[PDB]
């Protein structure tokens, strides 16, 4: 449906499924997998060339993974510009590229006149959307206009009158060019391009559609894993943290720590701590957590496997979850059963507690609470009160029993 | 609740040794036992290890047929059988209860700063 290329991963390959069969050339340094993703490394042969076939206003969408700076090289990363997507012909044609935090479009007609159009996300917040995290990107161009959207909405718009005719017949380069460091990469997944000027509306749709999978997702936007060291993240307390209590089965609440050396430029929060959580199958053939799966939820207490419990029989709306060894207890629950109670894209997932599988009786959902002692405290915790509240639309992304498991990544170092 | 490493030793070539990974304060009738080793300043690397059922074992290339892993419920206690042990079997040995066996190998124990472990090291008296 307007579209002229279609990248898509077959037989361990990419190849265009547009119906136009332009020739896709996949040299040996692009790690590729079949869940589309294909990565763009420092290696003279991380390398893809696409011969556009000659016989055929237009737009590019594509979903990018750009690992975070590196705390110590904020200066190339503020400065040093390199390419990632390349289409020249006869000194014409467009690019798409990096430097930092600012991913950029630019066109060139054929006088050699050029306009650009980027988007530049925050490199200081506490937590970041868009840092190491797959996101999608639509670049429309028409008469006038050359448009960014982000996730299905509009982020950039530059008049482009000036601009005028552009050559896109020319070999499109994947490749990674420019004063780049050598452990700089990029993922990449779903490279399309468009003979028309896509609306936001048809952009946001494409957003849902290639968002929507049966499994859910980690924090940085891959398929959530069983057997897989993992810390969590909780969306309605973002810099917060779940810690075994020293003598106590329970988990208490903590701040996390955040970047402490001296940079004008740059912020986050750390997201390697806490408790290295895994999550078990509970079984009835890949290591891919679905949607409506049921689960175990564990943790490493040196080098034992603890697991995450619930009393059976509590009396109020919320209860301290309990921590303890892997033992059959009649006295707590210890299965969970893993939801997605938003309707829109999200990252985030949700943990029920329920006496059995075949039982619609529901105990509570898993979320963070504050509890009295003797003075005041967050614990890690059971609640009720999250039942009623996961069913109102619009989905509420901010609710406390929304969390996201973070894997260690190469993409992020602190 | 403790899970301790015992029964390294040093010996010679040829020679066997029996490792025991023994829990306190829980039982192993739902635990899969992994065991690891590490050689100074070399990679830690997962060694063996065996299903809560105790019927499925995993062992690392170079130990298959020389290293035996058991684990008796009775007991609390699991077994690494070290047979024909080589020069480059030497390291310190660490157990861990894993809810499964799947994954184990990459699993990130900071035995280093917290574990306890048991020596193993062997070496020809010629």
């Amino acid at each position: 449906n307007n579209i002229i290329l279609n990248l898509r991963y077959k037989d361990n390959n990419l190849i265009d499924l547009s119906g136009y069969g332009a020739k896709v050339e996949v040299y040996d340094g692009v790690e590729l997998n079949d869940k589309n993703q294909f990565k763009l490394t420092s290696s003279a042969n991380s390398k893809i060339r696409v011969t556009q076939n000659q016989n055929i206003d237009f737009s590019v969408s594509f979903w990018i993974r750009i690992p975070k700076y590196k705390n110590d090289g904020i200066q190339n990363y503020i400065h040093n510009e390199y390419t990632i997507i390349n289409c020249m012909k006869n000194n014409s044609g467009w690019k798409i590229s990096i430097r930092g935090n600012r991913i950029i479009w630019t066109l060139i007609d054929i006088n050699g006149k050029t306009k650009s159009v980027f988007f530049e996300y925050n490199i200081r917040e506490d937590i970041s959307e868009y840092i190491n995290r797959w996101f999608f990107v639509t670049i429309t161009n028409n008469l006038n206009n050359a448009k960014i959207y982000i996730n299905g909405k509009l982020e950039s718009n530059t008049d482009i009158k000036d601009i005028r005719e552009v050559i896109a017949n020319g070999e499109i380069i994947f490749k990674l060019d420019g004063d780049i460091d050598r452990t700089q990469f990029i993922w990449m997944k779903y490279f399309s391009i468009f003979n028309t000027e896509l609306s936001q509306s048809n952009i946001e749709e494409r957003y849902k559609i290639q968002s929507y999978s049966e499994y859910l997702k980690d924090f940085w936007g891959n398929p959530l894993m069983y057997n897989k060291e993992y810390y969590m993240f909780n969306a309605g307390n973002k810099n917060s943290y779940i810690k075994l209590k020293k003598d106590s089965p329970v988990g208490e609440i903590l701040t996390r720590s955040k970047y402490n050396q001296n940079s004008k430029y740059i912020n986050y929060r750390d997201l390697y701590i806490g408790e290295k959580f895994i999550i078990r199958r509970k079984s009835n053939n890949d290591d891919i957590v679905r949607k409506e799966d049921y689960i175990y939820l564990d943790f490493f207490n040196l080098n034992q496997e603890w697991r995450v419990y619930t009393y059976k029989y509590f009396k109020k709306e919320e209860e301290k979850l309990f921590l303890a060894p892997i033992s059959d207890s009649d006295e707590f629950y210890n299965t969970i059963q893993i939801k997605e109670y938003d309707e829109q894209p999200t990252y985030s997932c949700q943990l029920l507690f329920k006496k059995d599988e075949e039982s619609t009786d529901e105990i509570g959902l898993i979320g963070i609470h504050r509890f009295y002692e003797s003075e005041y405290k967050d614990y890690f915790c059971i609640s009720k009160w999250y039942l009623k509240e996961v069913k109102r639309k619009p989905y509420n992304l901010k609710l406390g029993c929304n969390w996201q498991f973070i894997p260690k990544d190469e993409g992020w170092t602190e | 609740v403790q899970l301790v490493e015992s029964g390294g030793g040093l010996v010679q070539p040829g020679e066997s040794l029996r490792l025991s990974c023994g829990a306190s304060g829980m039982s192993l009738d739902y635990y899969a036992i992994a065991w690891y080793r590490q050689a100074p300043g070399k990679e830690r690397e997962g060694v063996s290890c065996i299903s809560v059922s105790g019927s499925s074992a995993q062992y690392l290339d170079s130990v298959r047929g020389r290293f035996i892993i058991s684990k008796d419920n009775t007991k609390s206690t699991a077994y690494l059988q070290m047979n024909s042990l080589k020069p480059e079997d030497t390291a310190v040995y660490y157990c861990a209860a894993l809810a499964d066996c799947a994954g184990y190998a990459s699993l990130t124990f900071d035995f280093d700063s917290w574990g306890q472990g048991t020596q193993v090291a062997v070496s020809s008296a010629h």
